[PDB]
RNA sequence: CCGA
RNA sequence: CGAGAGGUACUUUUCUUUUCUUUCUUCUUCGG
């Protein structure tokens, strides 16, 4: 993907690795030059997956998904079951600890497992 | 038949969101349920066991297993940078270097190897790549690899994948790893299966196919499968699980 | 007759607290509501049924039970009901001679053999609140714009005299507390339905010592220095354990005890 | 009853909407991208995470999922909203009577007729969006939703959300009538 | 007195959930285990606490002299470096401090360790030998 | 039939301790600490509510109390919730500073009992 | 003070 | 007799108790 320009013609490079000598050049292809490569580097991208351009907001793409809810617990300020439990870690634990949030817009509860 | 029909002509003909769907349309979709083609969806829904309710939280860490084992996860979500690098016995010319940070591993409950056996059993797998005259491609993981291009990540791990060539350079084009090799990996899974699309956690009160004697349970969507297996008879096979 | 914090039964939910403020003061006199809250159950939207009014003084809250038991009371077509509450809204106590206001406190110890005492540090301009009923007595020491409640109980002060700074025994400018464990220290950290008639919209938490000395935790005997003691002694003598005599004490010079360790009632080894 | 019970009534609905907004905004961090911030551990952006006033509604709007969490959690929370219609209404009030009785109308005919129109939003995906102030200074906004791409890399569909502070006695804004003509020209 | 829940860590709704807010006497309580303590030309450091010590609010303190120091002492007792737990590696090291009377001690080379028994029923993990032994007749009597 | 056995997940970190989570467990030790009020709640939940023993209020604090009796054993708290506390004390308590009421089970009539024998 |  | 136009004609057609939590800082239980 990295594209260099050549000296005296101006023009695109190609790249062109020696088979005889074992290294990296970089050919133009209407002037007979070869000029030296340099860090070996011939492709570079970010992976980003946006290959929908204009068209990933209309339908829903689901790029984020939603937490699961339950309510077969019962939180500790307030009297009610619905609560989003997922999965993350703590700040200095070693696996995968189940935490809760309250589904109750007053509650403003949160609790571990 | 009356009956129906004035449910029908005294219903909502406009959709409460874009999710959701109208209660007319949701009454067509149910009586014109016969039409044996159309779509490739086909959900299913996947209950929980009794003795999982043994252990304290037990309906949501079975779940949660579940959703994390039978779930899509391409290899393209978990890498951040891919780069062809020049690498020169050698035998090829051109490495695909994929950098993958420490982070999305740990998050992703995944390894360094675990993505390198995944990879290979895709390749190993599925014949669908065209044919570049490839016997063999070996995947070496490395966590400090030498290309000397962009030192931005000192806690990233890297991923080199080489191919084997038959004694020649027929295979050591630029163009053709880079349009066939280089998409033929990042869009294979290193978690779950090929055929499903999304799997939700839903909590119900009155669900279908009631038991003996509010629970929770999973949505799973699977995608339309082209040749002659049944898309039940391929989520069958929730064979750890 | 504990407290004057009065609950009201039945309030409409559709007023504000300037509202019924203005309805208490037409019906009884003027400014005799001290504080005034309605609860809410949720945060600035939607009160609640009842409410609680704090009065200024017990006669103003016999006379308002008086007009509420007869049904005199009819605010927006309701006939308020008063009850009794459960505390205060604000720990002060109900009498113009117990709120002690611009007044000296010194800290120290006894120095030397005889009765007297070397200060570490001044405070000066403090309040001073006597609550008989929640039986303690806080103090509101105000350093570099922030303030500081002292509260101390009556099971931590074991002697409790009546010293004079100026020399003259009839001049009795200073009270004398000896407190056998130590005092609780607070501090003051930082809007429609409260009214409440002074600054009281802060919270108090448990720190530790606030003074850059740290004269307090070595502190175990006070020195009320008052204006000028003449009637209270009637309110002293409820203090418990308070020696009825007089004795005068001298001022010793006590900057030298200056501490910045955390623990500090240790000797300089 | 008279002008003190209608300024209180006024500035009663202008906080529980406010508290609403955040009830949603509070919902709105329900997924999967926030949950080292809905753990229990110690957040650096807990304090720069809940001043995005204007983010939440335009990531609210682009996203499908995202407003349909927010529609139920506004509608919900809007329950409290439209019981205030009890407390200040008189008994004999003859919306409040034909909505008791059950012949024709109930209590969010009344809200919208007395109080506030509420929540405003459609079905359909649009490519414009709603400024969260309906007001003079919100129209012309530049960087706004209701022009098109805000350029947070542009925009191409909105899914519109709006709640109008207004109702249908004090009278609508211009901004506001063609809020409410969008979504009821559904 | 007991030292309650209010008086250090008050809680302080912030943001969209609630906080716990520590106050001074949290970051004087843990000045005074960090650092110690300093009476006479001494100096304490935190040692270790018991099991019934955790309960009544109380720790053991050492002072670092010329012959042992507070790091040898917990050395001493054992290699608490295998727990990657946080309460039980402070439990393990207050086992170690009961009331107890001394006896002979026994060498290294009189250990047997006899391969345990247990039982897995409908999916639940048993154990019959959870601190039990076996001893002599003569050993009794020792 | 018998309750359950086994406690909470364990809580294992990803490096050795550096002798100040020690002290921070010390310190949240006095902080969430309801091991003292679970068992004056279901005494209290036992004498005011009939079917003793067997409600749901008598389960959920027979929970709270294994739980939080592994309290020192590990890093997991109790957490004792709200309408479950409850504001009122029995005659066999020397609560004196409680709005209490007389006692109608098996231990007020044990309490007064006591009370016939020292007169 | 110590042991569940 | 067929085509093109405009018009009458689905109106709210399902929101639920309107009484849901802040009077808080309070004894772990057993045996040496
Ligand atoms: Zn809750
Ligand atoms: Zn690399």
């Amino acid at each position: 993907s990295t594209m260099k320009f050549c000296r005296e013609c101006n023009n695109i490079l190609y790249p062109k690795e020696d088979k005889e000598q074992k290294i990296l050049l970089y050919a133009c292809r209407n002037c007979d030059h070869q000029e030296v490569a340099d860090n070996s580097c011939v492709y570079r991208n970010e992976v980003h997956h946006s290959v929908s351009e204009r068209t990933q907001i209309l339908t829903d793409v689901a790029s984020d998904p939603t937490l699961p809810r339950t309510k077969a617990v019962r939180c500790s300020k307030c009297q009610h079951r619905e609560a989003v439990f997922f999965q993350a870690t703590a700040r200095g634990e070693e696996g995968m600890t189940l935490f809760f949030v309250c589904c109750n817009p007053n509650c403003g509860h949160r609790w571990r497992e | 038949a009356c009956a129906l029909s004035e449910a029908a002509y005294s219903a909502l003909d406009q959709p409460i969101s874009l999710l959701e769907t109208s209660p007319l349309l949701n009454l067509k979709n149910v009586l014109e349920c016969g039409s044996k083609k159309g779509q490739r969806e086909q959900t299913m829904s996947l209950y929980l066991s009794e003795y999982l309710s043994k252990k304290k939280h037990g309906f949501e860490y079975g779940s949660l297993e579940i959703k994390n084992h039978l779930e899509k996860l391409s290899f393209s979500e978990i890498v951040s940078t891919s780069m062809i690098i020049f690498s020169p016995v050698p035998l090829s010319p051109w490495v695909c270097h994929f950098h993958i940070s420490e982070k999305v591993l740990k998050r992703k409950q995944l390894s360094a190897e675990s993505v390198v056996s995944s990879l290979n059993e895709q390749y190993k797998s599925r014949n669908r790549e065209l044919k570049l005259d490839i016997v063999d491609l070996d995947i070496q993981n490395t966590n400090h690899c030498s290309s000397d291009d962009q030192a931005m990540k000192d806690d990233n791990v890297c991923i080199t994948v080489t191919v084997v060539e038959a004694s020649k350079h027929s295979v050591l084009e630029l163009d053709a790893i880079r349009l066939v090799l280089i998409p033929f990996l990042l869009d294979s899974p290193v978690k779950g299966d090929q055929g499903i699309k999304k799997v939700n956690i839903l909590w119900t009160d009155r669900p279908k196919a009631p038991k003996r004697n509010g629970e929770l349970y999973l949505k799973v969507t699977m995608y339309g499968d082209r040749g002659k297996r049944n898309c039940w008879t391929a989520l069958l096979e929730c064979l750890p699980i | 007759t504990n407290r004057s914090t009065v609950k009201i039964s039945n309030v409409p939910q559709t007023i504000v607290a300037d509202e019924l403020l203005r309805f208490l003061e037409l019906h009884l006199g003027e400014d005799t509501v001290f504080a005034l809250e309605i609860p809410t159950t949720r945060d600035n939207w939607k009160p609640r049924d009842f409410a609680r009014v704090q009065f200024t003084t017990l006669e103003v809250k016999s006379r308002a039970q008086l007009l509420s038991s007869q049904s005199k009371l009819l605010f927006k077509t309701h006939n308020l009901r008063l009850s009794e509450a459960y505390d205060d809204i604000i720990p002060r106590p109900v009498d113009p001679r117990k709120r002690l206001d611009d007044i000296v406190l010194t800290v120290g110890f006894p120095e030397s053999d005889e009765k007297r005492f070397c200060a570490l540090e001044k405070w000066d301009g403090v309040r001073c609140w006597i609550l008989t009923e929640k039986r303690r007595v806080e103090f509101w020491v105000w350093e570099s714009g922030d303030c500081y409640k002292i509260e101390v109980r009556f099971e931590d002060i074991i002697e409790t005299l009546s010293c004079c700074v100026n020399g003259d025994a009839s001049e009795i400018d200073a009270f004398l507390l000896k407190l056998k464990y130590g005092p609780k220290v607070f501090k003051r950290v930082t809007d429609r339905y409260r009214f409440c008639k002074e600054d009281f919209d802060f919270m108090w938490i448990r720190t530790t010592d606030f003074s850059g000395s740290k004269s307090i935790g070595t502190s175990t005997c006070f020195c009320l220095e008052v204006h000028n003691g003449s009637t209270m002694l009637d309110i002293f003598s409820g203090l418990p354990y308070y020696r009825e005599d007089t004795l005068s004490l001298t001022y010793v010079d006590g900057k030298t005890f200056a501490s910045a360790a955390q623990i500090v009632p240790l000797l300089n080894a | 009853s008279d002008l003190q019970s209608r300024k209180n009534l006024t500035e009663e609905i202008s906080y529980g909407l406010r508290e609403a907004e955040q009830v949603c905004n509070k919902q709105q961090l329900m997924v999967e991208s926030w949950r080292d911030f809905l753990a229990v551990n110690g957040e650096d952006k807990e304090e720069d995470s809940v001043s995005d006033l204007a983010r939440f509604c335009y990531e609210r709007q682009k996203s499908a999922t995202l407003s349909e969490l927010a529609v139920s959690a506004f509608k919900d929370a809007y329950r409290d909203v439209q019981a205030l219609a009890y407390r200040y209404g008189d008994q004999s009030n003859s919306f409040l009577i034909m909505s008791k009785a059950g012949s024709k109308g109930n209590i969010g005919k009344l809200v919208q007729h007395s109080m506030c129109i509420g929540l405003q939003n459609s079905a359909v995906s649009l490519s414009f969006g709603f400024p969260r102030e309906l007001t003079c200074a919100a129209w012309n906004d530049p960087n706004s939703p209701l022009r098109g791409a805000k350029g947070k890399t542009t925009t191409e569909s909105y899914v519109p959300y709006g709640v109008i502070e207004n109702s249908f006695l004090t009278g609508l804004n211009p901004l506001e009538s063609f809020v409410h003509s969008v979504t009821s020209r559904d | 007195s007991k030292l309650p829940a209010n008086a250090l860590s008050v809680n302080s709704k912030e943001g969209y959930f609630v906080k716990p807010s520590r106050t001074n006497i949290y970051n004087r309580v843990l000045s005074i285990l960090g650092e110690g303590i300093t009476v006479g030309p001494k100096r304490f450091e935190f040692l270790a606490f018991s099991a019934s010590q955790l309960r009544g609010n109380s720790v053991w303190m050492f002072a670092s002299n010329e012959k042992v120091k507070a790091e040898d002492i917990r050395e001493w007792m054992g290699c608490f470096r295998k727990i990657r737990s946080i309460s039980k590696c402070a439990a393990r090291m207050g086992q170690l401090f009961s009331a107890s009377r001394q006896t002979l001690i026994v060498r290294a080379q009189d250990v047997e360790q006899i391969p345990d028994i247990e039982v897995t029923t409908d999916g639940a993990d048993y154990c019959f030998s959870d601190g039990i032994g076996k001893i002599s007749l003569a050993f009794a009597k020792q | 039939p018998p309750m359950d056995y086994a406690g909470s997940r364990p809580r294992l970190m990803d490096h050795d301790v550096t002798l100040e989570e020690i002290h921070k467990f010390f310190v949240d030790y006095m902080i969430s600490d309801t091991l003292g009020v679970i068992s004056t709640a279901h005494l209290v939940h036992a004498d005011r509510d009939p079917e003793k023993a067997r409600s749901q209020k008598c389960l959920e604090l027979a929970n709270l109390h294994s739980r939080a009796v592994d309290f020192a054993k590990t890093g997991a708290p109790a957490e004792m919730p709200y309408a479950l506390k409850p504001r009122e004390f029995p005659d066999f308590l020397e609560r004196f500073e409680k709005p209490t009421y007389i006692s109608e089970s098996v231990f007020g009539k044990l309490y007064r009992a006591v009370k016939s024998s020292l007169a």
